[PDB]
């Protein structure tokens, strides 16, 4: 269908600066695009319809521009009710299409996580199962990447991560990493490692443990 | 498929 | 005003069929052009776009889901409804219906048709969570080694579950992270806490309403 790309997916801000975030089509839509506000918890809000109307209640600070494949939104100066997610919207062609989404997150200095590892408790263990956490604490941006190895072998489709919302004092994010197998597959290796890339490393940092190490 | 409104 | 109020089942089971209803006020669907649509959002994703019913009864649905889904109207009683053919864990998500403007008119006469480019008006939305899943306690498991440590809560079902340290004295430098939704169909989670590996003890207080599971776990070094 149609393609409607947003950039950047996520941006670094502070009160009173200006920002613009842009929305790309694969098509032409004319000014059938939309423009909306997504705080957490939510429901989308509408700022600017038909590219470029300012929608009744909006704040001035909003602006919309832009035409045919290429939109940008403007917020002149950034109020703390603007970090939050934004979206574009297609209603030109059917399907209705949805840009992935632009978050603005309170900036401040880039920091880079600290990493830790844990193995599973031998008290799961007896259940049968095996869960290997990596702890991703404290960091910025908030884009970051860990794979697992085990015994140096890439895992893939055994993990599941989880991210919190930017801290409101540190504005730092943390992640947390589960990568599960069975016991039986588990007690098959030695090395569970943790590697981490972020902004923050000139390399990538790497977390281990030796099963059965005592 | 064009919108609705798209020919009005 | 204009609102609008998502309703139906917060939990589905996997092939079953999920119907969910919008009832509004503030505006008719028998009014010139207007229409109302659905929006799903799954957790910590992207909005994605379902479908649409307008005033004449004219309809529209994501090609990627048209087998599944049926939209219609009730008029007099100012709601519309989604029904969604046999549901998968991927149909998870948080489901918003929407209000889409018609042309304006003067005298009867559609003059400005740039209004009807967008949806105006959202509903708060209804969370949906598919699981073939029953009812069930967390494992409590230790997460041991600034130090890091932590308590893995596992296999769970429904959310929500709580989670404090020291029975609510801990609170610096605790991260409680949100829950995953197993290919299992139970949550799993994690709630760690920083420190100065210096220190005190440090015990994970869960609790798990729906199932009425209650632990204390003390984790050490």
């Amino acid at each position: 269908a149609l393609q409607l790309t947003q950039s950047p997916s996520s941006l670094s801000a502070s009160v009173g600066d200006r920002i613009t975030i842009t929305c790309r089509a694969s098509q032409g839509v004319t000014s059938a695009l939309a423009w909306y506000r997504q705080k957490p918890g939510s429901p989308p809000q509408l700022l600017i319809y038909d590219a470029s109307s300012l929608e009744s209640g909006v704040p001035s600070r909003f602006s919309g521009s832009g035409s045919g494949t290429e939109f940008t939104l403007t917020i002149s100066t950034l109020r703390p009710e603007d970090f939050a997610t934004y979206y574009c919207q297609q209603l030109h062609f059917y399907p209705h299409t949805f840009g992935g989404g632009t978050r603005v997150d309170v900036r401040r200095t880039v920091a880079a996580p600290s990493v830790f590892i844990f193995p599973p408790s031998d008290e799961q263990l007896k259940s049968g199962t095996a869960s290997v956490v990596c702890l991703l604490n404290n960091f910025y941006p908030r884009e970051a990447k860990v794979q697992w190895k085990v015994d140096n072998a890439l895992q893939s489709g055994n993990s599941q991560e989880s991210v919190t919302e930017q801290d409101s004092k540190d504005s730092t994010y943390s992640l947390s990493s589960t990568l599960t197998l069975s016991k039986a597959d588990y007690e098959k290796h030695k090395v569970y490692e943790c590697e981490v890339t972020h902004q923050g490393l000139s390399s990538p940092v790497t977390k281990s443990f030796n099963r059965g190490e005592c | 498929e064009l919108d609705k409104w798209n020919s009005l | 005003r204009i609102t609008l109020k998502e309703s139906g089942p917060p939990l589905v089971k996997p092939t079953q069929t999920l119907t969910l209803t919008c009832s509004f006020s503030g505006f008719s669907l028998s009014d010139f052009g207007v229409g109302v649509g659905w929006i799903r959002q799954p957790p910590g994703k992207a909005l994605e776009w379902l479908a649409i019913i307008y005033s004449d009864d004219d309809k529209r649905y994501s090609p990627s889901l048209n087998t599944r889904l049926t939209i219609t109207k009730d008029t007099s009683k100012n709601q519309v409804v989604l029904v969604m053919t046999r549901v998968s864990p991927v149909d998870t998500a948080t489901y918003f219906c929407a209000h889409r403007r018609g042309p304006t008119t003067l005298f009867g006469v559609p003059i400005a048709r740039g209004p009807v480019n967008a949806m105006d008006v959202w509903g708060q939305g209804i969370t949906v969570t598919i699981s073939s899943t029953s009812t069930k306690g967390p494992s409590v498991f230790p997460l041991a080694p600034t130090a890091a440590l932590g308590c893995l809560v596992k296999d769970y079902f429904p959310e929500p579950v709580t989670v404090s340290w020291n029975s609510g004295a801990l609170t610096s430098g605790v991260h409680t992270f949100p829950a995953v939704l197993q290919s299992s169909g139970l949550y799993s989670l994690s709630s760690v806490v920083t420190v100065p590996s210096s220190s005190q003890t440090y015990t994970c207080n869960v609790n798990h309403k729906p199932s009425n599971t209650k632990v204390d776990k003390r984790v050490e070094p």
